[PDB]
DNA sequence: CAGTCCCTGTTCGGGCGCCG
DNA sequence: GGTCGGCGCCCGAACAGGGACTG
């Protein structure tokens, strides 16, 4: 009995029309007894083959969770409702919750499951499940209430979470709430016990209002990782190739870098094994490029109308560096991720969760979701990261292949 | 008219577009009487109605043969139709593979008859279904009929008939769950682990519920008795195999043929292992006619009398058996093919397939293998829903090597070294540091955009020296013949220090394979060397002899 | 500076097979 | 014959995006 919020899409732009990928059997048997419940409760109904749009759909399970989770990669809908939620009922990022000491994730996903969709826009939520050898054709389905995964989904429901949230955040007004997609961020500089008593407080605040999950961060201790130059004491012609050719490629975020006096040591044609002593002005110059790597980037700051960017190398060894730009070479923030689940062992894994890591900061820092630039080739990557997603976001990506340079980001 | 006991799929045009207005085309007579006799019988029950002049829309219309009978199929031109109708979502996902099947008890198979006329239009839609039948004389104007059901050559016949197929099948699945149904468009394998007793009761049952809604299973088409002709196949009780395959035996071959011929030899490769379409594929490259006849080289009618001794022998698929794992092996046939068996016992393939597209101008053994890998993982979840351990002819320590040191991500799912020869392996690595006691050699290479002549040589730190002149080149041919000159002129240990992003960009892939002779006779000197040190340097920094040679080869 | 040229990779259009 | 839909393969042509040098 409540009243639908209408929904168009952007002007001028036709539903998604993606094809629904092949999913293994564990995951058709998680989908098929899901969304007969969801038939059962009313929160979606089947349809026929004269609606031509249609989603991608897939399962998931959350770190360390045992149960199901539906998932529909609704971006290419996202990209074609964009001037909803932006425009008209926008939500705004606090800019404390990433000084928090402890901040927590949690799944809210099944409170949109109460509030219907306007009519007119179900079309477009329209998906298809497989079968296994295509014993039988796909099965449809279309949503009659709010789907997890759109973003139009938390910004109708903003009104309403907001009225939720008021009892709890008056008693606790130091406390950020932010609320990104299905997700709620909590974040508190209390101590960790009484950080968690707090977080069980509004888990029974919106278990009394028709609601549960757990994952901790602290992004006080988020680090960077910055460009830093060998330390040797005796230089060789190759290692001091090595240290131009880093130097000049690192000239182009910090212009003040200069390598006229370190060229000068590679005038003769000499063995690249062998060793060369660094004359006084060489030293110097060494000594003040190491120092220009330690100021900041001049002119760098966040720009709420570019979009994210982020680029990841894998460096080996269980070794992965990003960094996230809007404009190139002005790099927001820079960073490195070691022993990832997967290590040693798989690169798809290990790529997977850094991209989530990625996005799980880009959240908390500045509420958006950066376009990732993956090192890897396209047909690899699509066969396997389904196999290791475990959030209820899926960022955009495209795929690169850019030979290794110089080691500008790892030592 | 009747209402038909199936419910109607809303069906619109496209927003702003009118129905079809088109002439009909001329009619030979021995399809006029082929067509009015059809038309005659298909208005009788209800399939076809009059029109009047109230209808201005038209579409052609004609009629084919039916395959080994005397019947003639109507089929419309709905072309012009086709382009203002709405679109449709095709819920066929993809065809069913009889590797994916289980073991059953009983199994019955049966077709049931006019499909498309056996389920209705969209009362709003069916005014735009308007074509006219030309009679025996030029001045007779016609018959015009339109449609009640769904019109054999509508794109949207078949998209509704799938999507009201399972409808109808859905209540009987709820109330036999342990009853398997592949249903496919007009074909129904029904099988079970029930005792042959109880299994004709519900075949029955099944016959009945589809005759409450207008579809009549004939017993002209129930199949009882194994062997089953099931999508192309022959379905016994412990192995299958698909109905037999011809190839055309022409002594003059024309670019369609070959065509033809390449179609049956993919479609014969899903169980017949060890096909190759290397060298016949390599006939329909640069050719323009459809029927520019071609002669078949030395290669491809050896790769021909192959296939065809494949072909004599008989084979046959298992089915398969969730309680043992899903096995695939791959073996290298040839450069740039390759091919694959799914097994779950030994010698009892699933199935089998070959993989051989070239991606890139520069590649190696080990990317197309993980290109393979990945090509069957896909198909295996697509039949059987889990990714098959993989037995790769790729040693365990060539694959660590490989994976850990190349820049992008890559991986193969849990797979086991089997030594069958050919192996795949990297045929040379670049050191990680600079060799000590071996000469150090500074390239560079450069050209002219207008004149396309170009210089190319080295300069060492013991003094040796070279220059080459080139003609009809470009600035990264250059920097490639730069380094081909050092490999040449060094021993088996050798520093090479270039500034050419792009060369350095290739070389460090590995390759084994490329589209470019001056790539290949890098790699075959590659191979001749023990210990080989690639280095980058900016250019136009005064970097050792970097600068030097780049003096050198400006011109 | 902005324009090419050189190179490489992807996407699509069009032939056949197979099924219905 | 010159219907529709699905999936697969092979090819070439058109598209497209980055790097070095010139303009």
């Amino acid at each position: 009995p409540i009243e639908t919020v209408p929904v168009k899409l952007k002007p001028g732009m036709d539903g998604p029309k993606v094809k629904q990928w092949p999913l293994t059997e564990e995951k058709i048997k998680a989908l098929v007894e899901i969304c007969t419940e969801m038939e059962k409760e009313g929160k979606i109904s089947k349809i026929g083959p004269e609606n031509p749009y249609n989603t991608p759909v897939f399962a998931i399970k959350k770190k360390d969770s045992t149960k199901w989770r539906k998932l529909v990669d609704f971006r290419e809908l996202n990209k074609r409702t964009q001037d909803f939620w932006e425009v008209q009922l926008g939500i705004p990022h606090p800019a404390g919750l990433k000084k928090k000491k402890s901040v927590t994730v949690l799944d809210v996903g099944d409170a949109y499951f109460s509030v219907p969709l306007d009519e007119d826009f179900r079309k477009y939520t329209a998906f298809t499940i497989p079968s296994i050898n295509n014993e039988t054709p796909g099965i449809r389905y279309q949503y009659n209430v709010l789907p997890q995964g759109w973003k139009g989904s938390p910004a109708i429901f903003q009104s309403s979470m907001t009225k939720i949230l008021e009892p709890f955040k008056k008693q606790n007004p130091d406390i950020v709430i932010y609320q990104y997609m299905d997700d709620l961020y909590v974040g508190s500089d209390l101590e960790i016990g009484q950080h968690r008593t707090k977080i069980e407080e509004l888990r029974q605040h919106l278990l009394r209002w028709g609601l549960w999950m757990g994952y901790e961060l602290h992004p006080d201790k988020w680090t960077v990782q910055p460009i830093v130059l060998p330390e040797k004491d005796s230089w060789t012609v190759n290692d001091i190739q090595k240290l131009v050719g880093k130097l000049n490629w690192a000239s182009q975020i910090y212009p003040g870098i200069k390598v006229r006096q370190l060229s000068k040591l590679l005038r003769g044609t000499k063995a690249l094994t062998e060793v060369i002593p660094l004359t006084e002005e060489a030293e110097l110059e060494l000594a003040e490029n190491r120092e220009i790597l330690k100021e900041p980037v001049h002119g760098v700051y966040y720009d709420p109308s570019k979009d994210l960017i982020a680029e990841i190398q894998k460096q080996g060894q269980g070794q992965w560096t990003y960094q996230i730009y809007q404009e190139p070479f002005k790099n927001l923030k820079t960073g490195k991720y070691a022993r990832m689940r997967g290590a040693h062992t798989n690169d798809v894994k290990q790529l997977t969760e850094a991209v989530q890591k990625i996005t799980t900061e880009s959240i908390v820092i500045w509420g958006k979701t950066p376009k990732f630039k993956l090192p890897i080739q396209k047909e690899t990557w699509e066969t396997w990261w389904t196999e290791y997603w475990q959030a209820t976001w899926i960022p955009e990506w495209e795929f690169v292949n850019t030979p290794p340079l110089v080691k500008l980001w790892y030592q | 008219v009747p209402i038909s006991p199936i419910e109607t799929v809303p069906v619109k045009l496209k927003p702003g577009m009118d129905g079809p207005k088109v002439k009909q085309w001329p009619l030979t007579e021995e399809k006029i009487k082929a067509l009015v006799e059809i038309c005659t019988e298909m208005e009788k029950e209800g399939k076809i109605s009059k029109i009047g002049p109230e209808n201005p829309y038209n579409t052609p219309v004609f009629a084919i043969k039916k395959k080994d009978s005397t019947k003639w199929r109507k089929l419309v031109d709905f072309r012009e139709l086709n382009k203002r109708t709405q679109d449709f979502w095709e819920v066929q996902l993809g065809i069913p593979h009889p590797a994916g099947l289980k073991k059953k008890k009983s199994v019955t198979v049966l077709d049931v008859g006019d499909a498309y006329f056996s389920v209705p239009l969209d009362e709003d839609f069916r005014k735009y279904t308007a074509f006219t039948i030309p009679s025996i004389n030029n001045e007779t104007p016609g018959i015009r009929y339109q449609y009640n059901v769904l019109p054999q050559g509508w794109k949207g016949s078949p998209a509704i008939f799938q999507s009201s197929m399972t409808k109808i099948l859905e209540p009987f699945k709820k109330q036999n769950p342990d009853i398997v149904i592949y249903q496919y468009m007009d074909d129904l394998y029904v099988g079970s682990d029930l005792e042959i007793g109880q299994h004709r009761t519900k075949i029955e049952e099944l016959r009945q519920h589809l005759l409450r809604w207008g579809l009549t299973t004939p017993d002209k088409k129930h199949q009882k008795e194994p062997p089953f002709l099931w999508m192309g196949y022959e379905l016994h009780p412990d192995k299958w195999t698909v109905q037999p395959i011809v190839l055309p035996e022409k002594d003059s071959w024309t670019v369609n043929d070959i065509c033809k011929l390449v179609g049956k030899l993919n479609w014969a490769s899903q169980i017949y292992p060890g096909i190759k379409v290397r060298q016949l594929s390599k006939l329909l490259r640069g050719t323009k006619a459809l029927t520019e006849v071609i002669p078949l080289t030395e290669e491809a009618e050896l790769e021909l009398a192959e296939n065809r001794e494949i072909l004599k022998e008989p084979v046959h698929g298992v089915y398969y058996d969730p309680s043992k794992d899903l096995i695939a092996e791959i073996q290298k046939q040839g450069q740039g093919q390759w091919t694959y068996q799914i097994y779950q016992e030994p010698f009892k393939n699933l199935k089998t397939g070959k993989y051989a597209r070239m991606r890139g101008a520069h590649t190696n053994d080990v990317k197309q293998l993980t290109e393979a890998v990945q090509k069957i993982t896909t198909e295996s979840i697509v039949i059987w829903g889990k990714t098959p351990k993989f037995k790769l002819p790729i040693q365990k320590e060539t694959w660590e090597t490989w994976w850990t040191e190349y820049w992008q991500a890559t991986w193969i799912p849990e797979w086991e070294f089997v030594n069958t020869p050919p192996l795949v392996k990297l045929w040379y690595q670049l050191e990680k540091e600079p060799i000590v006691g071996a000469e150090t050699f500074y390239v560079d290479g450069a050209a002219n955009r207008e004149t396309k002549l170009g210089k190319a040589g080295y300069v060492t730190n013991k003094g040796r020296q070279k220059v080459v002149p080139l003609t009809n080149t470009t600035n990264q041919k250059t920097e490639l013949q730069a380094i081909y000159l050092a490999l040449q002129d060094s021993g088996l240990e050798v520093n090479i220090v270039t500034n050419s992003q792009y060369a350095l960009g290739i070389i460090q892939a590995q390759p084994d394979k490329s589209e470019s002779e001056l790539v290949n006779q890098i790699i075959e000197q590659l191979i001749k060397k023990e210990k080989v040190y690639l280095a980058w340097v900016p250019a136009h920094k005064g970097i050792g002899g970097n600068e030097q040679v780049d003096k050198l080869v400006s011109a």
